[PDB]
């Protein structure tokens, strides 16, 4: 997708789909008093993160399309998981095997290959700079 | 014998402001300094090998970050061979496209923006920012919180603040506990004021951005990241928890931007002997690298470092420069107390106000300072008027509007009624309509009736861990009688969806039209072009209360 | 010189006390906070306001971090009721609680130049009812929007050479009054 | 039931400044009238047949002044021609040398030159008036008056002013008659405070050219024009009798500049239908048209006038900028109140002094405004500290400094003092030791005791009317143990025999250096050029008052 | 309260007289502070009167401002000395001889003005005209009144200015 | 004289005489405090003004000089005179003959030939616009 793309709720919102595969237009406030979308509906998916990826890139900005195609690993990660691959980075949280370990998790279960591997190379440098358990 | 001169000039309340002479040492200096790294960067094999006189092997965190995410490698070293004064000018010269410029400055390292904005003055650099600024509309952003962390008066200021023009608006907590409480306030009190404002509630990281996944907050601002190794680890991050976290607030449809400002390393301990300025270019630079929009910076909370030495508020615009020329959406603080003097403040809030930046303020308080739990706003509620007065004097569109009485009351009243009404449905503990009345007609807290704060705070947590989400607001209002909000509720919602509020600067305006630099880009080329106030916005801004009229 | 260490501090036995910890300067780079009120003084009414309320009051210092949110932290990681109080030399505060992200908080006292002995008093018996597992009225905000235009690049100073007392790896000590 | 909130906000200082909505049909627009003519000329045979639409049979003096001789009429058909966008867009690019400017501005006609600046908005402004400034150097002059006309605390307070780096000080006086004493007090406590400040006493035309004759001022600034012509006749002058009075000063080698400033015709009653700044430029043109170096502008007195309105703090600037683009010395007002708000007045004040003019206001208070006789300025004496925080802030040169109370205490002391010497030496009502103390140690008049203002301004008229000139105050102060100070004196007379100080912006610093437009050119050309704050004066500007030291 | 009775005519040293612009106790009948037209002529010849002075009103149409309205004053009045006032309340004690914008005494803020100095203004005048040396009417300023009052001021005198009639001799009027 | 001539008091101070030729080397206190010289001697001669007109011109300011040029002429016209020829031009001051008398004057006795010049422009403008006695 181009800039001319976007907005997508405006040029292309059928391009926008959920998570359980709803429609924009499927959240009215009908459905919602009547539990026909949920929450666990109303999340954004990885294809709408790759087509504003896409359209980063067209306006120049390679680096939020990077953070974008991470972005779009992650929407399979629960939200649990997520704080917990977060706090596990933080400094002195975690050996280096436990790091490594969340990078082989976010490849083997979930294919965040970008994320796994972004995860691996913070475990390297987290040696070098005394980052890990025990280093404080 | 004393001077009476003297006498009445010790009097006056600039000579209560903190100052001090510049202490090298300890990064006790605003910008220009000797300990700072001369720029230069080796490339070999597509890998950085020395950063501003740095080799890879001495790198800490921030370097290898900035090194490998952060600087276009395939023009460094033709942009590093420039001259920095051609580059100053080519910055503040209207002629130079902002499109011819950011391939420039993105393949630059940290030490030559730096050395480049360092050759310009304050006039020269606004010349800049109204060229280099991401979205062609500026903006603004409000505080809006109490000592009480009182909902009901969040509500109601947050829907004053919305009716006033403010298209970003932030919480925050004296009670760490009540957060969940703020936040429903202010989200509510947004759209009642105006469909379309974005909320934020400032917060711990992983608590913030819980809360958000749960869906009361639109999106989050106060992502901080450091320019040491030692200050970035006292703040409980890394380079990389803080990217993560980035990838992550996008992962569920959520604006974020980052949060630094110069001064910070000195306030925590560890400058490491480095100018506030070039520290903060480490900082801009790492948000660059993470792949985020945005960032607040200007000082921001830690003010009074960078104004306390010489040329401090030249290294707030040129740090907010620095920030909009590398691509980034800027919100350039004019959001915390440096100083008791009217004067100084309003010369510190003009190098962004004049030019304009995506956020001119990244919290203008909506309330009186005594209720701003961010410890005071450059400007508060009463100032108001003006901020109107100078918008109309100099043709400045400073992103707010003259509003009557009549109108606010009414809509803080509808902001009170339809918060009350939540609070029916989702029974938390009652907003009574003493409270209402009085969330209508107050200035502050010292207005509002005591609430039941350990009852609020139970029911507050209890939405927490029992994951009670964003649509049990929504169905609240719409089974209260407040069907019209709801919408707005579903539709601020709704916007997670599509992506589009991600980009860069990106608001929503009018029927939930997004509004970002990706289409609404900044097109400056001089004198009569881009953004220019006019038409029915400058109706607006004409219209201030007390204007007589001689017909 | 008021207080002495007496050993590497030790996971509490019972689950009615609560551990003051101090940060590595506290007591001896400076005796007092940033606005002359003396240290011994906030460990007494501190001190005095846990037991009024029924709990043991224990002091430790801790040395890994300046900064008070990490300093408060260790307190409640060896508090048998989870719950301590984190101060600063130059006086900043803050009562914390085991579980925790090491940045939240129970409450938290954020400028310094505000704080007096009453409200230190009010911080250690909120502190005890919370060990208790009561909901105490939190101590009223206190928040004064020049206390950064005054004291901000001062305690940006003081902060500083707080860190100087700062070592890596070496563990909390217990502290007689 | 009433909002506090609003109730707050009713009560704020700025509620209480005037607003008005734009009555176009009385001038009260700051700025882009409809009423506004359209740009044009005509020329035939080298005379102009058409000025602004308007035909030559219907030029009122004011177009004759300005179509005969304040337009280079040799491109002004070609430059009529140019965008105006892009004339605009030349102004603040740095990369477009103010001598590739001049040429064009100064073959524009007034409707001409405001179309061309009001396409900016005010941070172009600025970036455009740090280019055209004349002077590379920017400067300041204050206001030394005091509401008694006490002349003993006049002295003590312009050897303040002057020690704190005004480079032009002027009085003015709540009893005419009192002028010579204002006049003779300002110049010696100048001197006394920095040899070389020059002085001016603001008075009725033909009494002002007077007094420079005695030789007891340095130069004239309020020698007003009007931009119509019912106002010029109410302001008892033409064209033609300002061009001759210009010129009597220069003939006697004294300074001046002419005075004008948005809203004066508005003011006086008679806008003829058009904006303030469109007014305005017939004025700056009538003061290029009089070969005048320099102008005073920026709506000066009349600042009530344009602040009402929507955009009239950018029409100050805009004024302020059309001046110095035509090649004049810009003296550029904050001199006058317009608000009782803090914020308000600083944020006016900013647009001068943040890229600089040659004189970045034309009146600084230096006595606490309840002692200016000019009823009030932007910036009083109370201000000084925070405009030399402001300075440091933002490493802008706002011509000031901090200084020491032990410094001024004793210049004060002195310039009291050597005006005792003066007063003593010519046989005029003595000046005490305890009124010299007291001035020593003032802020403004109600610390002095009261003078005897009857035998003040007997003796005051009789300087006049025997023609006591300046050589008995050198005299006095000679023969009264201030030789230095009477050479100082002197000094300023040789100035008036060399005709250096006559040109564009021109000051004297240091050891009786002029310094202006012709020796000390603006160079601007974007960053890292023209005028930059550092050195010894970065130095001086950086050490305020309080700072501590770790 | 204000009644033509012909041209104004030059009889001599023992009057001051009052010259009031076109549309004082006309059209406009309080100065810029509401303070009545009848209260301050009154005042002002009370305190020409108590001098042992006569006064003498007349209306001037030749010029709104100030000066000239009390120039054409000052060459009719037997003692040489007037008073000019404008309706928004500005005031001048002028005398024959001096140039128009010259003066005795001025009194450039009108806001300030109290009816105890318009009594003090009058009693200046007579003085002057007795030819004697009067301490001047101490000076009133306020850094404020231009705020407050200038763009008042402004409008106030545009109006004024509508009553102007050129080349129209000054007419004498009587006080009811 | 150019530019590079200025400032006269620097780079040409012998250039400089005064209206009964002297230098400014006699202004000394001394020979003011023994009258010496005086005020009649202490006025900017018309060959200062005229040099200074030159170096406005080649300064790019063709109207100052002008305006010097002017000055330089009325040097020799006396203090008294200047003012009543001042105020003779202010509004309703004169008839068209009595400035005309001026302008005639100011040729033939000061050979001040362009003051003369514009006081006839302004005699001629002033009947057209009404600025002559009577006209108020
Ligand atoms: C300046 C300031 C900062 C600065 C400097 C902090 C530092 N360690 O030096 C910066 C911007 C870096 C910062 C960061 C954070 N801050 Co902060 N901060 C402030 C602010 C605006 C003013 C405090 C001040 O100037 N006091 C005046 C001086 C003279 O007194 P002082 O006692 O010396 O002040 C010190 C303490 O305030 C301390 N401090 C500052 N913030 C925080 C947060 C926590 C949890 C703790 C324990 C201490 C602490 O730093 C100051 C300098 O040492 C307050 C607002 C307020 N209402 O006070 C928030 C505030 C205290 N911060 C807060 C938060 C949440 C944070 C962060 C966790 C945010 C984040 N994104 O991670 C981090 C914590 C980082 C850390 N290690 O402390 C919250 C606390 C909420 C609560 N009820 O617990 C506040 C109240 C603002 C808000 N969002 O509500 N903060
Ligand atoms: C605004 C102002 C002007 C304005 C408006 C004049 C006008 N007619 O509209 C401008 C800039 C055009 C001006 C011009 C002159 N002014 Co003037 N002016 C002021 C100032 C700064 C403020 C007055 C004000 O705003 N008051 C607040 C309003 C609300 O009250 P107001 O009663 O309506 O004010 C009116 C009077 O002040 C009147 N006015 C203003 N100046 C003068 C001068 C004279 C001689 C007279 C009779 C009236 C007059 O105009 C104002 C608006 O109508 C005063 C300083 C002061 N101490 O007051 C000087 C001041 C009054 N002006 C003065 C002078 C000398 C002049 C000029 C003669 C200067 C000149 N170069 O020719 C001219 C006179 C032109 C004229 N026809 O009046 C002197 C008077 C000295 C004295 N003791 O006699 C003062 C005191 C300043 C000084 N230099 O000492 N002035
Ligand atoms: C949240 N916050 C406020 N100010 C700052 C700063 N200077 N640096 C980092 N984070 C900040
Ligand atoms: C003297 N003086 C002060 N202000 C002005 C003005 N606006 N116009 C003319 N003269 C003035
Ligand atoms: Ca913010
Ligand atoms: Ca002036
Ligand atoms: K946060
Ligand atoms: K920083
Ligand atoms: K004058
Ligand atoms: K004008």
């Amino acid at each position: 997708a181009r800039v001319s793309d976007y907005p997508l709720a405006n040029k292309h919102p059928e391009w926008v789909k959920t998570a359980t595969n709803k429609t924009l237009d499927d959240f009215t406030l009908e459905n919602v008093l009547s539990n026909k979308v949920t929450a666990q509906d109303m999340r954004i998916t990885p294809e709408t993160l790759r087509l504003q990826a896409s359209i980063a890139k067209d306006a120049g900005r390679d680096r939020l399309a990077m953070n974008f195609e991470r972005a779009a690993e992650l929407t399979a990660v629960p939200d649990d998981r997520i704080l917990e691959i977060y706090n596990a980075l933080r400094p002195y949280r975690s050996t280096k095997e436990e790091l490594l370990a969340i990078a082989d998790d976010l490849e083997s279960r979930y294919q965040a290959k970008i994320c796994a591997a972004f995860v691996r190379e913070a475990a390297t440098l987290y040696v070098e700079r005394k980052k890990l358990k025990g280093d404080d | 014998m004393r001077s009476k001169r003297f006498e009445a000039l010790a009097k006056r309340p600039v000579n209560q402001d903190g100052f001090v002479k510049e202490w090298i040492e300890e990064g006790f200096i605003a910008m220009e300094s000797p300990n700072d790294p001369k720029p230069s960067i080796k490339i070999v094999n597509g890998a950085v090998t020395e950063l501003d006189g740095k080799p890879v092997s001495d790198f800490d965190l921030i370097d290898h970050f900035i090194a490998r995410y952060g600087i276009n490698l395939n023009r460094a070293e033709e942009v590093m061979a420039m001259d920095s004064v051609k580059l100053a000018n080519m910055l503040c010269d209207p002629n130079v496209k902002r499109s011819e410029i950011v391939p420039l400055t993105t393949a630059m390292t940290p030490a030559k923006i730096v050395e480049v904005v360092s050759h310009m003055n304050v006039v020269e650099m606004m010349m800049a920012m109204q060229k280099m600024r991401a979205r062609r509309t500026p903006s603004q952003q409000a505080h809006v919180t109490n000592v009480k962390d009182n909902p009901v008066q969040i509500a109601a200021d947050a829907a004053e603040g919305a009716w006033r023009g403010f298209d970003e608006q932030e919480t925050a907590v004296a009670v760490a506990r009540y957060a969940p409480f703020n936040a429903i306030a202010l989200l509510v009190g947004s759209q009642v004021g105006r469909p379309g404002v974005l909320t934020q509630c400032s917060l711990e990281e992983a608590t913030e951005l819980k809360l958000g996944m749960l869906g009361h907050t639109c999106y989050a601002e106060t992502i901080s990241v450091y320019g040491t190794e030692p200050v970035f680890t006292d703040g409980d991050d890394t380079p990389w928890s803080k990217g993560f976290l980035a990838s992550s607030y996008a992962s569920r449809g959520l604006k974020m931007r980052f949060t630094s400002g110069s001064g910070s390393e000195v306030q925590m301990g560890y400058a490491e002997g480095k100018s506030m300025l070039y520290l903060e270019a480490r900082c801009i630079y790492i948000t660059k690298a993470a792949g985020v929009q945005g960032l607040q910076n200007g000082s921001v909370s830690c003010i009074g470092v960078p104004s306390a030495v010489p040329s401090g508020i030249r290294a707030v615009l040129a740090e907010n420069l620095i920030c909009s020329s590398l691509d980034l959406e800027c919100a350039s603080s004019n959001d915390q107390t440096f100083t008791h003097s009217d004067m100084r403040r309003t010369a510190r809030l003009l190098m962004q106000f004049l030019p304009g930046t995506d956020f001119i303020s990244s919290g203008y308080s909506a309330v009186p300072n005594y209720d701003n739990m961010f410890a005071g706003s450059n400007e508060d509620a009463e100032d108001f008027d003006d901020y109107n007065v100078i918008q109309r004097d100099l043709k400045v569109d400073g992103g707010l509007r003259p509003v009557r009485e009549e109108d606010v009351i009414a809509i803080r009243n509808k902001a009170a009624r339809a918060l009350q009404a939540v609070f029916a449905g989702m029974g938390l503990p009652p907003i009574t309509d003493e409270e209402v009345e009085a969330a209508t007609y107050a200035h502050g807290s010292k207005d509002m009736p005591e609430r039941n704060i350990v009852e609020d705070i139970k029911f507050a947590q209890e939405i927490i861990n029992k994951n009670r989400n964003g649509l049990e607001v929504v169905k609240a209002l719409a089974q209260g009688g407040f069907t019209d909000v709801a919408q707005d509720m579903l539709n601020i919602q709704k916007a997670k969806l599509t992506g589009d509020y991600l980009h860069t600067s990106a608001i929503i305006v009018g029927d939930g039209q997004v509004l970002s630099a990706v289409n609404d880009v900044n097109d400056y080329a001089g004198p009569a072009t881009g953004y220019r106030l006019q038409g029915e916005r400058w109706e607006e801004i004409k219209n201030i209360p007390g204007a007589l009229d001689p017909n | 010189g008021f207080l002495t260490e007496v050993g590497e501090a030790r996971q509490g036995t019972q689950q009615d006390e609560v551990i003051i910890a101090v940060g590595p300067a506290f007591g001896l780079a400076q005796t007092v906070n940033i606005v002359g009120i003396p240290h011994k003084s906030i460990l007494r009414e501190v001190i005095a306001g846990i037991e009024e309320e029924g709990i043991k009051a224990r002091v430790i210092r801790c040395f890994k971090s300046s900064d008070v949110a990490f300093v408060a932290v260790e307190g409640n990681r060896l508090s048998g009721s989870g719950i301590s109080i984190g101060i600063q030399s130059k006086g900043t505060t803050v009562i914390h609680q085991q579980g925790l992200p090491p940045l939240s908080n129970l409450e938290l006292f954020p400028q310094a130049p505000l704080l007096t002995l009453e409200t230190y008093r009010q911080i250690g018996k909120n502190a005890a009812r919370y060990a208790k597992r009561e909901s105490p009225q939190p101590v009223p905000t206190l928040n004064d929007q020049m206390a950064r235009p005054k004291y901000q690049a001062k305690s940006a100073i003081l902060h500083i050479k707080e860190t100087k007392y700062v070592v890596t790896g070496k563990n909390p000590q217990e502290l007689r009054v």
